[PDB]
């Protein structure tokens, strides 16, 4: 996709995770990598003698090498590979957690499924929810998504849908504010 | 405390303390 | 209009009445301090766009980074909490703008504090706009009238310039704000467009309690009808205080751009300083001398270069400016006096020695200056104004000489005389505003030497009774001085004769 | 097609992510998208792509990720005779609403100043009308020309005067550029041009350039503004062997500006705030401003001193600059002498026997020395007064205080202050006036006729009509 | 506190004074 | 800590290629930042504190 | 209308445009019940009041 | 159920790290497993479910990951006719040695000045029976007053003789709210408030409230037992709507205490080292101190100069908010002249 992160950012994690995901992303792999990431962060927080080891600083950079290497030399792609060995040269093996989080960010980021949530305030029936299948397809109409539902608003009767980072309001209580505020500036 | 109207009172007594001590010379 | 082919007219507004909504990115909060909040995502926001948050209260995006945005929160922040939602409104900062702002108490957003009711506007400006060009612009060529003697004689002020009331705490700042309220209330009873003046108040970083004393003076003396209260309390976010001038500001470009006259009287900027200090302080900004942000100065200088006098072409209308600053010890050589002092035209200097020695308007006019000077005085105060300064600047010479003493020429104690004549005469009282051509006649008979007859502390007393003679006896000449607005010779002899024989009639002290 | 696209924008400072091909420092930049043109002006190379910049307009309604278009040179602002008699902006575009300004060429605004050995220095008087200036401090043309002044001293109204002297009636061009100043002023100044018949609307004639950089525009184009009317002067200058007379208002607001964003650049604030590169960012201004073969320019600058500390870093480093130095006082404006031009620390590099007459120096040292023996006198006055000192005092006190007030001299800028017409004096009868003073010529008659007086012998027809009056 | 103001007054104002008389006997 | 001026884009990305190429990394270097007249540059190891080094365009 | 006493419709045809406004890219109020039970009891006022210039 | 954690102990300043459902900003959370319970206010959410709080009592002994238990409110001290007569501690608890005391509901000592519609003039002179003060300042009932001194100026007598002729004689209920003073005061003025009789043990009596945050108490105590005394006072303006007079020491505390804390919190120094906050923190606590419609609050409130420098923030902000203003010159002392009260610098 061009061998370009989708942001940019300065900070300490967001470096290494941005220069890691355009380098995997440069030469074939993109999943590989995820994979490779994602079991850290699983056994940062399994395994807890795993994360003393990342947290810990006054580690020399021989004895850190030597740890990573027992861990496990081969079913990591060799960005990930690349990627300890620069972090221990650089002293940022505490930043390692982040890094992997952060770096599944830009991946989820690519990642086309997307997670909808209707707010409601009434019960969602059985045949109104499949309504709102059909209005939400017929909206979009080229992109699969999954549907969550999620009921504890203070409006009444209003509908409002959160789709990853946007939001359309359809509740009646947003109605009701506008034409009250409306009738009182009429200025008659 | 803005030294530099600090300096120019003490400029002031400077001068009225060289007047006062000629004058003084001569009376 | 009958009363139902009014009420059709407003059922048919209610029917149109249109709501449309759209896909508004959002993000949440990273953290949240000291009003500052940290944004994640919420991309393709615009800077200074308007944000709302969970509860409902909204926010400006002032850091745009590519890593978060940072927020700030315009109101209280204690519901605030990690991950919360916020929603951008897709709009810059903006104010409601209109006639209906008149006779209100409004808060740095503009929401009315009152309780009266809603407001009933429908114009709404954006708070911060690029200042008019120079051709828009035009030269200042209209006296704006305070009531006050020395200022109307000595600082006069013109419609569309910027004055600075600077001086110490309880030194008389708002006193001369609200004296200029007052007068200008004639000028709007009377069918006197070209004279009306609608007056715009800020209060930044001010006690309830005092603001709200401020407004039953208006009240009592019938004042607040033409005058717009901006309320930035200390209790108020920084921002808030931050806005409050430019938002004021927004409400007086409505009537300078319809033609009209508008003044805008912001109060100590010094504590918006500290509220823009503090506001770019917790952002994370690297502070300049006096820990105060680098630019600094251009956010006062983008304030008050707005005000300006407009052209015929546009309508002719014009924006004066009063911003007020207060001095710790009158050090003007601080760093936001400085800067304050040299982007306004003329600034007023208030002494609280004068003050305490009794000289109320405590004005120090060796250092006051205008750069509109004469060009908006009428014809009948150039020339009356013209030798009172002289004849000012000799007496504060001679005040040392007095205690040398020992001998005084005959001369040199008539012009020491005369001149405690003035500084006695230009005395005024708190709320007592003059009329622009009463004021003529007593700063008349002070020049001519007239004064120099009755005992100091009688001129007072005098001034009242001698307007008050004119008022009911001579009311045509009066009229002449105001309708004209120059001093005609037959003027000056009836005058000239009825002062040193008004002052026989009466009883007063006659020893010099 | 745009390279860079916005990433960062924090109060004037933008940011630019580029793919490739960085644009060199000092590029000028064009952000597609926006509402009003707006330039941005390469600073610093942050790596990985990144490039620092400020903003010239204001940074309210742009978005992180709008396209950003690389022109591969500087702020090139048009340049030629069609900007004489028009106001133009700090990129180029006319804000007087005449239209669109014509130029043969387009010109950058940053460019090296010229070598040493091509300096070409001359000295020559310039006979400006003000007495007091002619004779303390004579101005050279060609070289530069300070007026030091604090806030609401005069100095605004002395460089209308100089122009309504100076520019007019003047073979080459004029330039004035006013940066960092008020709005207001600038509006007189062009209807004062247009009734003076110094600029106009009809092809061919104003034989004057104006550039504006006043409050209302934000920082860093009031930094680089002043860099838009150097390059028309430079143009008139270069192209043509031109004698060039560069009016700059206010430079304090050039450094000023500077510091307004060198805390976001990231530079550590100064003793009192200022960025370190101050010396080496008003050096660059200040060397280009200069005679050389081609052509001279003779640049009237003014700096503003805030509150009147005259130790601050930015006017420091500027007397070493300057030729003539015109620093004004506030306690002549408190006894309304005016020009308030402080006799002692006003000084003129044509202050030499050897470039000037030698009857000019003696009668400018001569004036010099009487006022500052009547300054010594004045503490043992304020105690014993002018009575108890010796017949040789009181008349070292009497002609002083004759010849301080006879430095007053009113001009036609101040007739709607004063009331006034204006004067002018030429530096014969200048010389021949002061000279006559120093001689006793005019000890006799009172000191209150040499006061706004042109010549001395206007003084003595004044002093001689008073007497038949009473 | 401020002399030196006090001293700059006393200045003009005696030389004033003084001169005063002299433009007389100059007239 | 905050960040490193070493850690560009350009030389982090060559270290998760694993390509051993530094170009020369003895007495040559490749400028990294340049802000009000100074350039950082990675590498150009055994350059003497005080020393004249010479640019791509030509300047000292 | 927020209260009971037939708000079921109220609801009902709030649902109906609530969907019509998320299959469009944009949603408008214009089956929303609240404005035409508000105009209905205006113009039953109108009328009330519209009797005669007397 | 102790959802937090202490991530890090720095001074006063205390990290909690909860596994979710964070307290809202200023909430109050207790720590366990320590002797002389100690409560953190919410300040700042730093991100990753970490939340930065200030310390009210002595942090020595805490332990990195102790737990802590989130009460969900602020900080809610009681408030009524049992604290009359009561000293209570900057967390409501109290340090008299007299039992629990009894009032009707706990009021949260953190709560918005009033708005600009309850708000009341009230100018009627109070006459204090001091020459000096009454005829250049003369205080007014309802209004605020300011005491501007050095160290050792007369600011702690001139509050002692006002309470002897004005609280003593006074109707309504008083307060007195001790910030960052000497302890010994306290205990002389309790004393010294009973043997006048003023309060006594037996009930319906003493119709004053003690409030002390003497230098004792550490940062953060300091900058909030104002509050807590404060919300005594707004008890009987708001319930029981009797003129009150709220007497409060020195202030200066409470601006040098959020000081002191906030280099800990991470906020930029001021001009000369204050925080950016003084102004706007200085507001809330000054803007919940006026009259209202409910009923009259006269504030006697003590302003120390550091350094003797009149134009340090602090104290010049302290200005714009007061309504009589009593400076204290130093020169004057030194003659001899008691009280030594500035007319030309009281306003
Ligand atoms: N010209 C005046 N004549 C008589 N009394 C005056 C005058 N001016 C002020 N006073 C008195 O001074 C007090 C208020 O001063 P004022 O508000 O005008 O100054 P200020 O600088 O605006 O104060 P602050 O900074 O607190 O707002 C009042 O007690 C008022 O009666
Ligand atoms: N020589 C002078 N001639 C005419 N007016 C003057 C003179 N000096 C001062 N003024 C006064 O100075 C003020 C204007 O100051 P100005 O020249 O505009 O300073 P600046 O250059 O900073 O703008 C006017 O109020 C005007 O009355
Ligand atoms: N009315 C007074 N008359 C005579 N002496 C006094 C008077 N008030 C104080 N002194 C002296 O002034 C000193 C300082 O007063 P104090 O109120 O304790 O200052 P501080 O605010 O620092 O506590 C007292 O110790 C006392 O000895
Ligand atoms: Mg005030
Ligand atoms: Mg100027
Ligand atoms: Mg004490």
């Amino acid at each position: 996709p061009g061998d370009k992160p989708p942001a940019i950012e300065d900070s300490i994690h967001g470096k290494y995770a941005g220069v890691l995901f355009s380098s995997a992303s440069s030469n074939k792999s993109l999943n590989k990598v995820a994979e490779d990431m994602k079991y850290f962060n699983q056994l940062y927080k399994e395994s807890e003698v795993f994360k003393s080891f990342l947290n810990n600083v006054s580690l020399k950079r021989n004895q850190q090498r030597d740890i990573i290497s027992a861990l496990g030399k081969t079913n990591f792609n060799p960005a990930t590979n690349n990627l300890l060995e620069t972090l221990i040269e650089n002293k940022r093996l505490d930043s390692l957690p982040k890094i992997a989080e952060k770096y599944m960010d830009y991946y989820r980021i690519l990642n086309k499924q997307e997670s909808i949530t209707i707010i409601s305030a009434q019960e969602l029936t059985a045949a109104e929810k499949q309504k709102v299948e059909q209005g939400l397809k017929k909206g979009n109409a080229n992109v699969q998504f999954t549907v969550v539902y999620q009921v504890d608003p203070a409006i009444l009767g209003g509908l409002q849908m959160y789709s990853g980072n946007n939001f359309l309001d359809c509740s009646l209580l947003s109605r009701v504010n506008k034409l009250k505020t409306e009738i009182a500036k009429i200025s008659f | 405390a803005n030294l530099k109207q600090l300096k120019i009172r003490m400029k002031a007594i400077g001068s009225i303390k060289k007047i006062t001590k000629a004058m003084k010379m001569v009376a | 209009l009958s009363t139902g082919e009014a009420s059709v007219v407003l059922a048919e507004k209610i029917k149109g009445i249109t709501q449309q909504n759209d896909i508004t990115e959002y993000g949440t909060v990273i953290s949240i301090g000291d009003g500052i909040a940290r944004v994640f995502g919420l991309t393709k926001v615009q800077a200074g766009e308007m944000v709302e948050f969970k509860s409902g209260i909204r926010g400006m995006a002032l850091n745009l980074e590519t890593d978060n945005v940072g927020v700030v929160v315009l109101g209280n922040d204690r519901d605030i909490k990690e991950g919360d939602v916020v929603k951008r409104t897709g709009a810059i900062v903006d104010v409601p703008i209109g006639e209906a702002m008149c006779g209100r108490v409004f808060d740095a957003l503009g929401n009315p504090i009152d309780g009266l009711g809603p407001l009933k506007t429908t114009q709404r400006a954006r708070v911060e706009i690029k200042a008019p060009g120079i051709i828009p612009r035009q030269s200042v060529r209209q006296p704006m009238q305070t009531g006050i003697k020395c200022v109307d004689s000595l600082v006069p002020i013109g419609r569309g310039q910027r004055e600075l009331i600077i001086g110490d705490r309880q030194t008389g700042k708002t006193a001369i704000a609200i004296d200029t309220i007052l007068n200008q209330k004639e000028a709007f009873n009377t069918g006197d467009v070209k004279k009306q003046l609608y007056c715009i108040y800020v209060a930044v970083g001010q006690k309830r309690s005092t603001i709200a004393n401020l407004v039953s003076i208006l009240k009592q003396h019938d004042c607040m009808k033409f005058t717009i209260v901006v309320c930035a309390t200390a209790s108020d976010a920084a921002p808030l205080q931050f806005l409050a001038p430019y938002s004021g500001c927004a409400i007086g470009e409505f009537f300078r751009d319809n033609g009209k006259h508008a003044l805008i009287i912001y109060d100590d900027l010094s504590k918006q300083a500290v509220a823009y200090r503090q506001m770019s302080l917790l952002l994370r900004r690297p502070p300049g001398r006096e820990a105060y942000p680098g630019d600094v100065f251009y956010l006062h200088s983008r304030l008050l270069e707005r005000a300006a006098k407009m052209n015929d072409s546009l309508g002719g209308g014009s924006l004066t400016a009063l911003p007020v600053i207060e001095t710790q010890a009158g050090d003007v050589s601080a760093y936001i006096p400085t800067n304050v002092i040299s982007i306004t035209d003329g600034q007023i200097f208030l002494e609280t020695e004068l003050f305490y020695k009794g000289i109320r308007p405590a004005i120090n006019v060796g250092l006051s200056v205008s750069r509109v000077g004469s060009a908006a005085q009428i014809k009948a105060m150039k020339k009356i104004a013209g030798n009172l300064k002289l004849t000012l600047a000799t007496y504060r010479e001679l005040a040392a000489f007095s205690q040398f003493g020992s001998d005084l020429d005959a001369k040199t104690q008539q012009q020491l005389n005369t001149g405690e004549r003035l500084v006695e005469m230009l005395k005024q009282n708190q709320y007592t505003p003059m009329k622009v051509e009463e004021q003529v006649c007593i700063i008349f008979a002070g020049v001519k030497g007239f004064l120099d007859a009755l005992v100091t502390s009688e001129v007072l007393k005098f001034e009242k009774k001698f307007l008050e003679h004119v008022r009911t006896n001579h009311s045509a000449l009066l009229k002449r001085i105001r309708d004209s607005g120059d001093l005609s010779e037959v003027d000056t002899n009836e005058l000239n004769t009825i002062i040193p024989l008004f002052i026989q009639e009466g009883g007063f002290k006659l020893k010099a | 097609k745009a390279n860079g696209q916005v990433s960062q924008v924090i109060g004037a400072v933008v940011d630019v992510q580029f793919e490739g091909e960085l644009p060199q420092i000092l590029n000028a930049l064009e952000v597609q998208g926006t509402q009003h043109r707006l330039v941005l002006e390469v600073a610093q190379h942050l790596g990985d792509s990144r490039v620092r910049t400020i903003a010239m307009d204001s940074t309210e309604g742009l978005v992180r990720g709008q396209p950003v278009v690389d022109t591969g040179l500087p702020i090139s602002v048009p340049v030629g005779p069609g900007t004489l008699g028009r106001i133009m902006n700090v990129i180029g575009e006319p804000i007087d609403q005449r239209g669109p300004i014509k130029a043969a060429k387009l010109y950058p605004i940053h460019r090296d100043a010229p070598s040493f050995t091509d300096q070409a220095t001359s000295a020559e008087i310039l006979v400006t009308g003000i007495k007091v200036v002619d004779l303390l401090a004579p101005y050279a043309r060609g070289g530069k020309i300070g007026l030091f002044g604090g806030a609401g001293v005069g100095k605004t109204v002395l460089i209308q005067e100089l122009i309504n002297n100076v520019a007019k009636h003047h073979g080459g061009y004029s330039v004035f550029a006013g940066v960092g100043e008020r709005t207001r002023e600038g509006n007189d100044l062009y209807h004062e041009m247009m009734d003076s018949k110094v600029i106009s609307v009809k092809e061919g004639e104003s034989r004057c350039a104006l550039i504006f950089g006043q409050m209302n525009e934000p920082p860093g184009a009031r930094a680089r503004v002043g860099l838009t009317g150097l390059t028309v002067a430079e143009y008139f200058r270069d192209e043509e062997g031109k004698d060039v007379l560069l009016f700059v208002d206010n430079i304090f607001r050039f450094t000023q500006a500077c510091s307004e964003v060198s805390a976001l650049l990231g530079r550590i604030p100064s003793a009192v705030g200022y960025q370190p590169t101050l010396a080496t960012d008003l050096g660059a201004l200040q060397e280009r401003i200069t005679t050389t073969q081609k052509g001279s320019i003779t640049s009237v600058q003014a700096i503003y001193v805030p509150a009147d500390d005259l130790t601050d870093p930015a006017p420091a480093t500027t007397f070493a600059h300057l030729d003539a130095t015109t620093v004004l006082n506030r306690g002549l404006t408190e006894l309304g002498i005016y020009p308030a031009v402080d006799p002692l620390d006003s000084t003129s590099r044509m202050l030499d026997p050897i470039t000037i007459g030698e009857e000019h120096y003696t009668v400018a040292r001569g004036v010099q020395k009487l006022l500052q023996d009547y300054k010594s006198l004045q503490d043992i006055i304020a105690i014993l007064g002018v009575d108890d000192l010796s017949e040789e005092d009181k008349l070292v006190v009497a002609r002083a205080r004759k010849v301080q007030k006879f430095l007053s001299q009113p001009f036609f800028m101040s007739e709607v202050f004063s009331g006034i017409p204006g004067r002018f004096v030429n530096l014969k009868q200048n010389i021949a006036s002061f000279k006559a003073l120093l001689e006793g010529a005019g000890d006799e008659y009172p000191e209150s006729c040499f006061y706004m007086k042109g010549d001395l012998e206007e003084s003595l027809a004044a002093g001689r009509a008073d007497a038949l009056k009473s | 506190t401020r002399e030196e103001e006090w001293l700059d007054k006393r200045t003009k104002s005696q030389e004033k004074v003084y001169f005063d008389q002299e433009d007389r006997k100059a007239m | 800590k905050k960040l490193s001026t070493g850690e560009a884009s350009v030389v982090l990305a060559e270290k998760i290629k694993g390509i051993t190429q530094q170009n020369d990394i003895t007495e040559y270097g490749t400028v990294i930042s340049i802000g009000d007249g100074i350039a950082r540059v990675f590498g150009l190891t055994k350059v003497q504190a005080g020393e004249m080094v010479e640019f791509k365009s030509g300047i000292r | 209308a927020l209260k009971g006493d037939k708000k079921a419709e109220v609801l009902a045809r709030s649902l109906d445009s609530a969907i019509d406004g998320l299959s469009k890219g944009y949603m408008d109020y214009q089956n929303d019940p609240l404005l035409p039970l508000i105009l209905s009891s205006i113009e039953a006022n109108v009328k009330k009041i519209t009797t005669l210039s007397a």
